[PDB]
């Protein structure tokens, strides 16, 4: 049965602050200093702050400061060192909840009674024990249920510029995401009070509320705890998934201000910076967070995760969504051309990308024609654009007969498959039937990939 | 007191400093400059001075205060213009007696001398009174009539004493709460930490458009009362003269404007131009400096103020939401702010994020922008306030992609791009049509179908018209005209003449200083109906070659409609265009016939 | 929306109902272990441990 | 189609309030957990706070809560801090302290404690020492009060499985 | 009466310290300094006898990191006597300064007597009460129609003239310097030569005679051989006589600082050598602020007649608007004068390029009786009229002159007849803004009156 342990700790108090900059305070002269340990400062006014032991020496231990580094005092604050890495108290009873960033509770419920103490850090998963997720989810998005699917357990993120619907197409997914009963977790990181309003409103008015648990760290919220924040709710997301057999749909959004948190952790350090200023170890980080996806061979769960994620400038080349695909299983693009455009969802297929696909596509799991389908218009859609391009360089006319059923194709693609209205759930069949309406503009013999007998079975 | 260990530009770290907070305000300097901690190492404490750090000396004593950077909030803010730091520019010229900001004037935030006619709240003695509850109102002027004034946020209990009805000065006590059996006496004024933002009940969604008045911000990129908002582009853009056009013409009913890293005469203007103009609203004729207080940090007062100037800014600005006024404050060259800040950090030898700002300018400027938005004041009564946040990046060489402009597009709900391009030939206010965006248009359709029911069609609209015509062109530009349609070429014709004379709003002329939401309207359903008959005339079968000249005259009616102006009263305005709309149809039907 | 907003009321109602059995359940499970586990708190504060550190 | 719209606007109004009025009502069922849980510690507290009146039961615990945060600390000298009804016991433990100090620590003893004026509250403190260094600048707070507050933050789980089966959800 | 000189009336003694620590590229760093002040002009001697002045940066306890403006080449550390003079870099100024000509540093090189300093100002400077500014609506009659109908200059302006590498922005602003005056009734001059070569400083130095501005007109020439760092010090001082003499004796003072450029790359060779924070382009990212220093010593002041313009010359690096130099400059600045490498390429003199020139006094200081009530709608009509035929040229270019509508011939039309017959000028032939009003209405009768969609109808009704 369960196995607990009624044991009191003694915890040392150390007035002995030495320095304290940035996110960091540094300690003179800890008695055996423990790494990634968990601190409470006691500020003279008397509020108490988390903090997390990022660094040790012979005596001293850089704390970061969850909250903020704000008021600290070198002669009257005192750190108080609890002895155990950052341990959520989790418990079936944290679904329908809402907590801040440091995993204290917003709403006005009590502290969550604890079930289990989990290790936020986690533990890492053997890939022994580990299953390939081959069981598609169908997100109700044309663009993604179609030629981008997604598989229940695979951790696919929406690489979205600044000002584009992400959060309108992540709360849309979250809203259909059912198969071919998701708990969700929220892990909100910088977003604006809009933003986070719009996602509880989002999963107050479709029910999710009943079953969901987010952890909102506004843009009003101090800067480091982003760092705990996705840490708390995959954590979270663990506990549910595995040790209750529920299925869960992470969302974590804002991923490029966790980056920006790290970077501001990292840069106070004056450690070796990567590209862009960004730590090193960045990619390590972001695989921690990421890499806690995917399905187990024991347990029935899941957590399919969706890190939201905000590429600056809209941009692939910059390190945060540069790591999150070489993290992550492929990408959802948004393009603020085409959102300039008026296409809802501004999906962009093209840097799209989604390495499960090649399993769950179909061949009796959704459907014969998908893979080829989804093959065809990935290619007479870059096909598409590259006549586009030609009829803009050197004139419409000279563009060749395939070249203008390609920008036929082009237009009534964006403008009728693509483009869908929100709050509409399109099965996967209902998908492929308007792909297949519009790739019936070309004639039999340009559909060169499509395979021929489901070619000569489907036109 | 600690003493002066180096200076090295607006740094100054103090030994002998054991026992100082983290933004902890110290008075660095015999001259008693204002200076903020920012790094603690042991002993030495290093200062950001908000002062000339030039003349200062090691073992210059520095005197810890005890109390973070606070702005003083009460009456006596309104019509006022205060350095970064709360110091009114017109106190310090009068106690100098010189045209320079001395160093180290510590002149009293709010005019002391003045005496307001405080009028007692609903609040009786022995009534519990909560953070923010209003306990009486002041007099401050004609325009900002009743200065209710609030209790400070973090402070509770019940009144003990609250002052009868009469003039008071700040000084003189005015109510004082008994807590747990420690009585605190409080007064017309109560400070507060510049960097915690004001508490408040609960944030709202902005439903309620800030009409700035000029056609194109309010007719195709809205800002609601209460929604961040970020002007990029590059020097001569019109940054500046969109911001002042909004805090001299808006609906707001109070203005901070600050003035972080601008130009003297710009400040200059303003005192000169804003009692000149007077606001319709209240029922009189009352000036536009009655409601307008401005931090004014010019380019070449101290960098580390700049900071200052922009968290005083929005402080006071948040105090007025409070009070239940809908702010908007102004954030001119908030840019400067980043730079302020990447020269600190050069200063502390911090390591640098993208382009020599620090790793935290992202999120500085996220809790700056958050701080905007609609919200229930804290205490009773129910109050609706609303600060709104117009801040004008200044990105380095014209290009968007500065760290500062992607750090505040990454947090504004609104983006009013601006174009150099389009601001070299005086096409202004030179949005650039292309990239600028509002979030707030699904937000404002409750505010549209109540008022002005088709301005969102007209609005969507519009926006294909000049997309389309803006694809078309820049076809043309390589193609050349001549495999344009009719359809093609009214489309090419119609964008120019929106471009030319409805979007272009020829600020500082009387009639288009102005033009108010229903004018807008009325110049948008206009231009859409010359757009929409021109191109049945044309299905018709008419050829747009003779259209052209035959409707000249419609079409420079159209573009003359510009010239109404909106004095006249919405009554008349709208019976011309009525009138116009008319005309057009008539001359369109002969022309056809 | 006036015949919805009638029904809140009830509904709320309806809701305080249902959760009034859990209120009783819950005071029933504290009378019930409260001695045990005051017995085993008690038991834990006081009889401390006395380990120096590990690694010293 | 505004009608339409409005009808859908009221119809997801209707599953926002029903959610929320199931919601208050669950958050109700969690806050009684909470609150008679903070019985269970509103009781213990009371307990404790008896132990330290019956002075012979006691005298050993303190003579352990003593040494249990002298172990830790490790330092040669230390400052006892310690209410004005335990002084007097202290004074004569001192020398019994020292030398299982010295015992269990393996090292030498103690070089000198003492009992600093520094009285604890006595309306928040019901017992136990607050140990510090020999500069008061390393300090653990190892009172009575403060050693439930560790027991209550660390041992809820435990709590809950002693009050409550273990939830019908939670396998693996 | 002035007292205050009298409480100046001391004497101090200075330290001479020969405890040198150590000196890496400009900076010498300092040891055992007894109480150092920040921003201290130190006067070094070194071991050959050659006098160096220096100012403190950074006051480490008990150390000073002094940079030295006439660079460190020969200084020893057992030889060279660093002597505190215990306050900051002050020039001595008086109204006998007008007529003389000065070096980078003040020190006088036409072989005259030092100046009798009526008092001494701290160069830096201190920022003008922003309260106590005065918005200049006194516009000046350049001269210079392309200025003076377009891109407007007021008193208290601070315009600086952007150009490439050899367009003539010293002809330019020599023609500005020569005409200007009040519109609706001279300027004493105030020149700061920064890195120009010697032909330019002998072409300013000369014209100034030519035209007897010398008689009024004080010269600070740091010419290129001048050590690379003077040129930081000498747009200060030179802002700090013309501070002195309009806010102080009521002048109004044409502050003219030639090559801002050089001075850019002063402050770039300074601040690399500091390894601060790089900006962009390598420019300090304090740059900002350090040109807000220079340009904002500028403008009227309440209460006092006096009046400071400025007209900072600036040689935009590959003729790029985009740089950092004209970029931070048109920031901080309240207009520009692009002269144009197309324009002089054409013949065209003065070569303004008026669409990317501006004027921020503009909106003031016309209409009514400052100028002609046209003036106002008649600027923007012409700028719009210009960029219509420049957009029409390029079109022209790419697909030929018969796809150009009847509004792009006559913008055409409009173009070249603006820029052959408006923009040109003689050097020494200056044009009363209502004559230059007067030729723009006869360009702008090209058009008829329904294609003027800028013009008001009633100053159409009245002018056209
Ligand atoms: N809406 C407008 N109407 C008229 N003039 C304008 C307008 N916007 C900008 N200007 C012109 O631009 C100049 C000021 O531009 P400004 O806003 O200061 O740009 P920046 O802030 O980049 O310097 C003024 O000379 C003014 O004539």
């Amino acid at each position: 049965a369960v196995e607990q342990g009624f044991n009191v700790k003694p915890r040392l108090n150390y007035n002995t602050v030495s320095g304290v900059n940035g996110p960091l305070v540094i300690l003179e002269k800890v008695k055996f200093p423990r790494y990634n340990e968990i601190v409470n400062l006691t500020l003279p006014d008397g509020t108490v702050r988390q903090g997390q032991v990022l660094e040790i020496r012979g005596d001293r231990a850089i704390v970061q400061v969850f909250e903020g580094t704000s008021g600290i005092d070198v002669k009257k604050t005192t750190v108080e060192f609890t002895g155990e890495s950052l341990r959520i108290p989790v418990s079936e009873d944290m679904l329908g909840r809402i907590f801040d960033g440091s995993g204290r509770p917003i709403d006005n419920g009590p502290k969550v009674f604890a079930e289990d103490y989990l290790d936020i850090n986690g533990s890492p998963i053997n890939p022994y024990a580990r299953i390939y997720p081959e069981e598609m989810i169908s997100t109700g998005v044309s663009a993604i249920d179609t030629m981008n699917s997604i598989a229940r357990g695979q951790k696919i993120p929406i690489f979205s510029a600044s000002g584009l619907p992400h959060n309108e197409i992540a709360a849309q997914i979250c809203r259909q995401a059912g198969l071919v009963n998701f708990s969700i977790v929220f892990a909100a990181m910088g977003v604006n009070l809009e933003t986070a309003r719009f996602f509880k409103q989002d999963f107050e008015e479709n029910g999710s509320l009943e079953r969901t648990s987010l952890f909102l760290n506004l843009a009003n919220d101090p800067t480091i705890e982003r760092i705990i924040t996705p840490r708390l709710a995959l954590t979270t997301a663990e506990y549910l998934a595995y040790q209750t057999e529920r299925h869960v749909l992470t969302i974590l959004t804002d991923m490029s201000s966790y980056a920006d948190a790290l970077r501001e952790v990292s840069a106070a350090r004056e450690e070796v910076p990567g590209r862009r200023g960004y730590p090193g170890y960045m990619y390590t980080d972001l695989s921690t967070i990421y890499e806690r996806a995917g399905r187990v061979e024991g347990r029935n769960g899941s957590i399919t995760q969706i890190p939201i994620l905000t590429m600056p400038n809209d941009d692939i080349t910059h390190p945060i969504p540069d790591l999150t695909g070489y993290i992550t299983e492929g990408q959802i693009f948004v393009d603020r051309q085409l959102h300039n455009k008026g296409i809802y969802p501004p999906i962009n297929v093209l840097p799209s990308l989604s390495r499960l696909m090649k399993s769950a596509i179909g061949e009796g799991m959704t459907r014969k024609d998908h893979g080829d389908v989804s093959n065809q218009l990935y290619a007479k859609y870059a096909i598409g654009k590259d006549a586009a391009a030609m009829k803009a360089v050197v004139g419409e006319e000279a563009l060749s007969i395939e070249d203008k059923l390609s920008l036929e194709f082009l237009e009534k693609f964006e403008k009728t498959f693509i483009t869908q209205g929100a709050y509409e759930d399109r099965t996967v069949f209902e998908s492929l039937d308007q792909a297949w309406s519009l790739l019936r503009i070309y004639p039999k013999e340009m559909l060169n990939r499509i395979s021929p007998k489901i070619l000569d079975e489907f036109y | 007191y600690g003493a002066i260990y180096s200076v090295s530009g607006p740094v100054v770290i103090a030994e002998n400093m054991i026992g100082c907070a983290m933004y902890e305000l110290v008075k660095v300097g015999h001259d008693n400059l204002v200076g903020e901690v920012i790094r603690i190492d042991g002993d030495k404490a290093t200062i950001q001075v908000y002062e000339e750090t030039a003349g200062l000396t090691v073992g210059d004593p520095v005197l810890r205060t005890g109390k973070p950077l606070s702005v003083e909030l009460g009456p006596g803010l309104m019509e006022t213009i205060y350095d970064g730091i709360q110091r009114p520019l017109k106190a310090i010229k009068e106690e100098s007696q010189s045209i320079y900001i001395p160093r180290g004037i510590d002149t009293p935030a709010l005019d002391r001398t003045i005496k307001w006619q405080f009028t007692p709240g609903k609040f009786q003695v022995g009534d519990h009174i909560s953070g923010g509850d209003i306990y009486g109102s002041v007099f401050e002027n004609s325009l900002i009539s009743s200065h209710k004034i609030l209790l400070p946020p973090r402070s509770r209990g019940t009144i003990t004493w609250i002052a009868p009805a009469g003039e008071y000065t700040l000084d003189e006590k005015i109510l004082e709460v008994e807590f747990d059996g420690k009585k605190s006496d409080f007064t017309l004024y109560h400070t507060w930490p510049v960097r915690v933002p004001r508490p408040v009940t609960e944030k709202l969604s902005a439903d309620y458009p800030l009409l700035t008045g000029q056609r194109v911000l309010d007719a195709l990129f809205p800002c609601v009362q209460g929604g961040t908002t970020c002007i990029p582009g590059a020097f001569g853009c019109g940054k500046t003269v969109i911001s002042q056009s909004l805090s001299k013409y808006s609906n707001s009913d109070a203005i901070i404007y600050v003035g972080c890293g601008e130009r003297g005469n710009e400040m200059a203007e303003v005192l000169m131009e804003f009692p000149e103009l007077y606001t319709e609203m209240s029922g009189t004729k009352e000036p536009i400096m009655k409601r307008t207080t401005l931090v004014a940090n010019t380019s070449n007062m101290p960098v580390a103020a700049r900071e200052a100037s922009i968290y005083t800014g929005i402080t006071l600005a948040e105090y007025f939401r409070d009070q239940g006024k809908n702010v908007s404050m102004i954030a001119d060259s908030s840019s400067r702010w980043a730079e302020a800040l990447r020269e600190i950090s050069g200063r502390l030898g911090e390591m640098p994020a993208d382009q020599g700002f620090p790793a935290y300018l992202g999120a500085k400027l996220a809790s700056f922008y958050e701080r905007a938005g609609k919200a229930v004041a804290l205490g009773s009564p129910d109050r609706t306030g609303s600060v709104s946040i117009v801040a004008a990046v200044s990105p380095a060489g014209g290009d968007f992609s500065d760290p500062v402009t992607t750090a505040t597009l990454g947090i504004t709900q609104v983006f009013w791009g601006l174009d150099k391009k389009l601001a070299q030939r005086k096409h202004f206010p030179s949005i650039n049509t292309s990239v600028s965006y509002s979030k707030y248009t699904n937000v404002l359709n409750k505010f549209y179908d109540s008022n002005y029911p088709e301005f969102p069609v007209l609005r969507d609209r519009m926006k294909e018209i000049l997309s389309n015509a803006e694809e078309l062109e820049q076809v043309v530009q390589l193609v050349g005209k001549s495999a344009l349609s009719d359809s093609d070429k009214i489309t090419l014709d119609v964008a120019t003449l929106i471009k030319e004379d409805f979007l272009q709003q020829n600020g500082y002329s009387t009639y288009d200083a102005f033009c108010p939401i229903w004018k807008t309207f009325d110049m948008m359903r206009a231009f859409i109906s010359y757009h929409d008959e021109a191109q049945k005339a044309v299905a018709n079968g008419a050829n747009w070659s003779k259209l052209a000249d035959s409707t000249g005259d419609v079409k420079h009616a159209v573009s003359s409609s510009k010239f109404f102006e909106p004095s006249r009263g919405e009554k008349e305005v709208h019976g011309e265009f009525e009138k116009l709309l008319s005309t057009m149809q008539e001359r369109f039907a002969e022309s056809t016939d | 929306e006036q015949k919805n907003a009638g029904g809140v009321g009830e509904l709320e109602k309806k809701a305080e109902a249902g959760v009034q059995g859990e209120l009783a359940e819950i005071k029933k499970i504290a009378e019930k272990k409260k001695d045990d586990v005051v017995k085993i708190l008690i038991e834990t504060v006081i009889k401390p441990s006395a380990e120096v550190h590990i690694n010293a | 189609g505004n009608f339409k719209s409005k009808l859908k606007k009221a119809m997801l109004s209707q599953q926002i309030t029903k959610s929320t009025i199931a919601n208050k009502m669950r958050l109700k069922v969690l806050s009684a957990r909470e609150q008679s849980l903070d019985g269970i510690f509103e009781e213990t507290k009371e307990k404790l706070s008896g132990i330290a009146n019956n002075r012979d039961e006691y005298k050993p615990i303190l003579q352990s809560l003593i040494v249990e945060a002298l172990l830790k600390l490790l330092e040669p000298k230390a400052i006892v801090k310690a209410l004005e009804r335990d002084v007097d016991l202290i004074e004569s433990m001192k020398d019994d302290i020292m030398r299982e100090y010295g015992e269990k620590a393996q090292r030498a003893p103690l070089e000198e404690i003492v009992i600093s004026n520094d009285y604890l509250n006595k309306d928040l403190v019901s017992g136990g020492v607050v140990v510090s260094n020999a500069s008061d600048k390393i300090e653990i707070n190892n009172t009575l009060e403060e050693r439930l507050k560790l027991l209550s933050e660390e041992a809820l789980p435990a709590i809950r499985l002693e009050l409550y089966g273990p939830s019908k959800t939670r396998k693996f």
